[PDB]
RNA sequence: GGGGCCUUAGCUCAGGGGAGAGCGCCUGCUUUGCACGCAGGAGGCAGCGGUUCGAUCCCGCUAGGCUCCACCA
RNA sequence: CUGGGGCGGUCGCCUCCUAAAAGGUAACGGAGGCGCCCAAAGGUUCCCUCAGAAUGGUUGGAAAUCAUUCGCAGAGUGUAAAGGCACAAGGGAGCUUGACUGCGAGACCUACAAGUCGAGCAGGGACGAAAGUCGGGCUUAGUGAUCCGGUGGUUCCGCAUGG
RNA sequence: UGGUGGCGAUAGCGAAGAGGUCACACCCGUUCCCAUACCGAACACGGAAGUUAAGCUCUUCAGCGCCGAUGGUAGUCGGGGGUUUCCCCCUGUGAGAGUAGGACGCCGCCAA
């Protein structure tokens, strides 16, 4: 459950996930990676689920290199409450994702193993994905 | 007026011949001397300033300047201001006279004097020194030179006869 | 304390000016020089 | 190791600090000064056009003397440049102590020009 | 010292440590005794009490006097300062209010008073007054004499009708014929004017009772503390 | 139903209508202001003056022109006919 | 302040409880008047007290609450004792 | 859940310039003496963050506790 | 006011974001500040340039003060933030009180009330040799109507006339 | 050469070299003007024995910094469409970044 240690503002606007990514569109730390085909917010619980999934499938395998970090916080008012009276309290932390963006990489491991692990992770994630490799 | 003429006549032709400088303007000399007292005890005893500032005066005829704080440190119970330490710059002839006086008296009169610290240079061509005796407070003095490297300063002071 | 003050002339007797001051740092009856538009001159003014 | 700044560069900074407040025009030009260790030079300028109008120096072959560097020389060159700016009948100027003091040779020169007729 | 178990008086080559803080009692002594003059010493009639008759000039150079009293009773020792003629207390180390419904009182201003001196002949008379059939008479020599320890009483009673021992030892003390030593009966280091009389303990003798006190208390000030710590830890470990 | 509150972030200052007030190539009268600001986003130039509020005004009549002090620094000026 | 608090801080009595107990017994008084633990006091007060037969008369000089040990007795003065 | 008060040694307390006053329980010592003591259990700002040279002392966020409120259909 | 009301919270001013590249723009939207301070922390003249780092060096210590090279700026700018400033608006020294009087072309903002800037003229001055700057402070907050009373001054009026 | 101004560092940083009889500097001493919170370092005052080392000028370079295209792409006014937390099509516009490359200076006035 990743966390930014320190932040300026505990409360931010949400934002808009228009367009494609700026960077991180291609694997370069590792060999076999995964990228997105949509745009969405992703949570520390999602990423750690995917991470531990692939690492359990691999059991010693090489290196991973996540390519993101949930910097963004997201609020949520308490339950059964009218509107207004200030912005809701923070709940967790979020990473924002554009399409064309690489999320997880892999090295030290064969292609079939990598593809299967990333499949497993994709099923923990909400969005549509693609298997990718380095050029 | 001893060490000026000694410097010129003995050192500079000899030293230029020794180092193969291009011109006499490349000669190393002392640009100045500086001395500091460095006493943060006045916070306790405000009278600790004129105490030994008078002594700096009786040492060097030039009046000193009380140094002051530039920041605040609760670790030493200090804020900006509160004059601590005292300084004297020195650039000219009583400079050399004072240095003659030092090498003649102050160095040997130390009750365990030996080969003084070979290495207390700054790696630039300028020397520093600390003293503890003279209340018996010492000081921190500095020699500043036109030497670019440091071995020429070494050779300079050796040829002066300042101990090592 | 920081407090209001008038600053009257001495030849004219007229008040002519106001300001403020610390009573701590400037306790005494302060004085400056200002222009008396009746005496038509720079002139020492005094606090009341 | 000790470096040493060029006092000329310092003088340039002080000169610029001055120059920020003024500039020489037609009918209010700038009178600039230079103070070599062996000479003293003076010029009069329309800073708008970037043009000198008149000039003077110890180096001038007229009135060659021994000092070229004391207040006497400063006075002589001041009166010279004054009559130059008289025969180019401007008579009204501004002064430019170029990062120097209005104390010594500069002061003497300026006083010379004041007496010769130039009005600051 | 009015320190209850270690309350005493002493002269020490070891000037231990003068404090950084002058306390109230110290400064009050400085007020009225500093630069003094010790005219006379007195024993308070052989009770564990002492008096210094002292002189000193007041704040106007007029000579004045005072009576410093040092009562060393044990757990309720104390140090008091008193006026000469008025007998009024001026200072006191352990102020003692009469909520203890006691005979005497400590507080300043009040007329000084001494403890109730018990009905004991301070110096054969025991064979007269006391019935030697009583047994355990090391207890009840305290009931006849003023200056007594159960140590002294036991060591004298073990000399076996023994008025001789009492009279001889009293003459010894009166003549200052004692021997200042420290005794050590398997630890439990004791000391007294007289030597050890019977027990198995080791003995180390001295030239000065003051040095005896020095070499005794200089350790016991902290040795016993370390022992307390050691035992408190040993309990936990066990 | 529940009960909540305490936003304590509910204010802001009155908007002060900064920026330029006259345009390049525009004719201007004496004393007209040109560019309200705080500090110097823009400096004065010829026949232009700065006030205590760091505001820029024309000392004369003329036409306005904005320029640059060499690099990364701007300027205004009034040039008459 | 209150009598019981005063007695504790002046260390005449070691427990405020005991002060209350004795005042409820009425063994003591103030200014010739029988008093209670809640009785108000002040400087200048003249206080009569009993300890069995030991009767006491004292005078109040000051009053506070932090009252370290030796500074307690500065708070007042003895005057007289009877029985 | 909201608001207010509080959260300093075992207990009770004071105190933007360096946390110190008193008291108690258990143990040990201790002794001639009318409960008159001593040492150790031990003496540590609820936490997090920030401003200041500095924070118990100013500010802010959160936790624990006490009190108040949590109403109309 | 109120995403029904009540209870809570807030009520005026300043700074930023939201704010959509002029300006302006709401919400019980997000973050913070003010109800002052300086008689020098102002004006003027002249002067010079910071924070931190590495070396050497008593007490000096990780950290005073010290010389030392590196060093557009990481510092400072009375205070919150934004804008801005190192040719100083930052830091020193000298002399002073323009933290003046009467005004004010013409502009900004604006429902009004009000608020803001302002060259330039006169009088008298301060600093400066001179040009020349000075009508408070680095700019933006630091404050409130009218009526009513009070104080001082006034070639105003003063119920027949003089007061 | 020196002085003095103008133009966005295409001017600078950095490395290597060359020159100084004139000139500019460095440099020699305080008796005076004046000064150094310390002092002739600096500022002032006077001087010219010697030094091109430094500064200053003239050459070189593209290591740093600086400038900077074309094309393409994102974005986007406008129009239109669609499975519309977004996406797509069309006329038009059009960056940044990354390149190509440029550049270790251009222009003036005075004095010898």
């Amino acid at each position: 459950m990743l966390l930014p240690k320190r932040v300026k503002y505990r409360r931010e606007h949400r934002g808009k996930m228009r367009g494609r990514a700026k960077g991180g569109t291609e694997v370069h730390f590792g060999e076999f990676g995964i990228q997105a085909l949509e745009a969405s917010w992703i949570t520390n619980r999602q990423i750690e689920a995917a991470r531990i999934a692939m690492t359990r499938y691999m059991k010693r395998g090489g290196k991973v290199w996540i390519k993101i970090f949930p910097s963004k916080p997201y609020t949520a008012k308490p339950l059964e409450v009218r509107m207004g009276s200030g912005k809701g309290a923070p709940e967790g932390w979020v990473a924002v994702v554009k399409p064309g963006k690489v999320l997880f990489e892999i090295s030290g491991v064969s292609e079939e193993v990598a593809r299967e692990a990333l499949r497993l992770a994709s099923h923990k994630l909400p969005i549509k994905t693609k298997f990718v490799k380095r050029e | 007026n001893r060490l000026k003429e000694k410097y010129n006549k003995e050192i500079a032709p000899a030293l230029m011949t020794k180092f193969n400088y291009d011109s006499v303007m490349q000669v190393p000399k002392i640009e100045k001397i500086v001395i500091n007292m460095g006493v943060g005890d006045a916070v306790q005893n405000a009278k600790a300033i004129d105490s030994a500032v008078e002594e700096l005066t009786f040492i060097a005829g030039q009046k000193p300047v009380v140094t002051r704080a530039k920041k605040s440190i609760a670790g030493f119970r200090l804020r900006e201001g509160m004059p601590i330490g005292a300084k004297v710059t020195l650039r000219g002839e009583r400079m050399y006279d004072f240095l003659d006086k030092l090498i003649s008296v102050s160095l040997p009169r130390v009750r365990d004097f030996r080969g003084v610290s070979k290495k207390s240079f700054d790696g630039r061509g300028n020397y520093t020194l600390g003293i503890k005796e003279q209340k018996v407070r010492g000081m921190d003095i500095v020699i500043v030179t036109t030497a670019n490297t440091d071995e020429e300063a070494r050779e300079l002071l050796t040829q002066v006869g300042m101990p090592f | 304390m920081r407090v209001n003050i008038t600053l009257a002339c001495t030849e004219c007797g007229e008040r002519n000016y106001i300001s403020k001051k610390n009573k701590r740092n400037n306790p005494d009856r302060v004085e400056f020089k200002k222009y008396c538009p009746r005496d038509k001159k720079s002139t020492l003014h005094r606090e009341t | 190791m000790i470096t040493k700044t060029s006092k000329n560069a310092a003088r340039l900074k002080r000169h610029a600090r001055v120059r920020a407040k003024l500039s020489g025009t037609a009918e209010r030009p700038r009178l600039n000064v230079f103070r070599s260790n062996k000479h003293i030079y003076a010029q009069i300028i329309d800073d708008v056009n970037g043009v000198t109008l008149a000039s003077a120096s110890t180096l001038d072959k007229d009135l060659n003397v021994e000092s070229t560097g004391d207040t006497s020389a400063a006075t002589k060159v001041g009166e010279l440049v004054a009559k130059r700016a008289a025969e180019k009948g401007i008579s009204d100027v501004v002064f430019d102590r170029g990062g120097y003091l209005y104390h010594g040779r500069v002061k003497a020169l300026a006083d010379a020009a004041r007496e010769a007729g130039l009005k600051f | 010292s009015a320190h209850p178990s270690y309350s005493r008086v002493h002269i020490t080559a070891q000037a231990y440590e003068n404090p950084s803080e002058p306390p109230m009692f110290c400064m009050l002594l400085r007020k009225h005794i500093e630069g003094g003059f010790i005219e006379k010493i007195e024993q308070a009639g052989l009770d564990r009490i002492m008096i210094f008759h002292i002189k000193s000039r007041n704040e106007i150079g007029d000579e004045t006097v005072r009576k410093l009293y040092v009562e060393i009773m044990g757990r309720h020792s104390n140090i008091i300062l008193t006026d000469a003629a008025e007998n009024v207390i001026i200072d006191g180390l352990k102020h003692l209010s009469p909520s203890m419904n006691s005979y005497r009182t400590v507080l300043p201003g009040q007329d000084y008073k001494l403890p109730p001196a018990q009905d004991k002949i301070s110096p054969d008379d025991i064979l007269r007054h006391l019935s030697f059939q009583e047994g355990r008479l090391d207890k009840q020599i305290v009931d006849h004499f003023s200056g007594v320890s159960p140590l002294f009483a036991k060591e004298a009673v073990h000399r076996a009708t023994l008025p001789k021992a009492l009279l001889a030892l009293f003459a010894e003390v009166k003549e200052h014929r004692f021997i200042p030593n420290i005794t050590t009966v398997n630890g439990k280091e004791y000391f007294y004017l007289l030597e050890l009389t019977h027990l198995k303990g080791e003995a180390r003798r001295f030239d000065s009772l003051s040095e005896l006190l020095d070499r005794f208390y200089f350790g016991k000030a902290e040795r016993d503390r370390v022992k307390q710590q050691a035992q408190d830890l040993e309990r936990f470990v066990v | 139903k529940k009960g909540v509150g305490s936003t304590k972030n509910g204010r802001d200052s009155e908007a002060k209508r900064l920026g330029a007030k006259r345009a390049d190539g525009q004719f201007v009268t004496g004393g007209s202001i040109l560019y309200r600001q705080r500090g110097t986003k823009i400096y004065p130039g010829e026949n232009v003056g700065r006030g205590g509020d760091d505001t820029l005004f024309a000392k004369i009549d003329g036409t306005v022109k904005f320029e640059r002090f060499g690099r990364d620094r701007k300027k205004v000026s009034v040039y008459p006919v | 302040m209150r009598l019981d608090k005063f007695l504790k801080v002046s260390r005449l009595i070691k427990r405020r409880t005991l002060a209350k107990e004795v005042a409820d017994q009425g063994r003591i008084s103030i200014n010739g008047n029988q008093a209670k633990a809640s009785s108000d006091v002040k400087p200048g007060d003249e206080l009569t007290v009993r300890f069995g037969q030991k009767l006491v008369t004292v005078q109040v000089n000051e009053l506070k609450d932090t009252t370290k040990k030796e500074e307690a007795a500065n708070m007042y003065t003895i005057l007289k004792e009877e029985k």
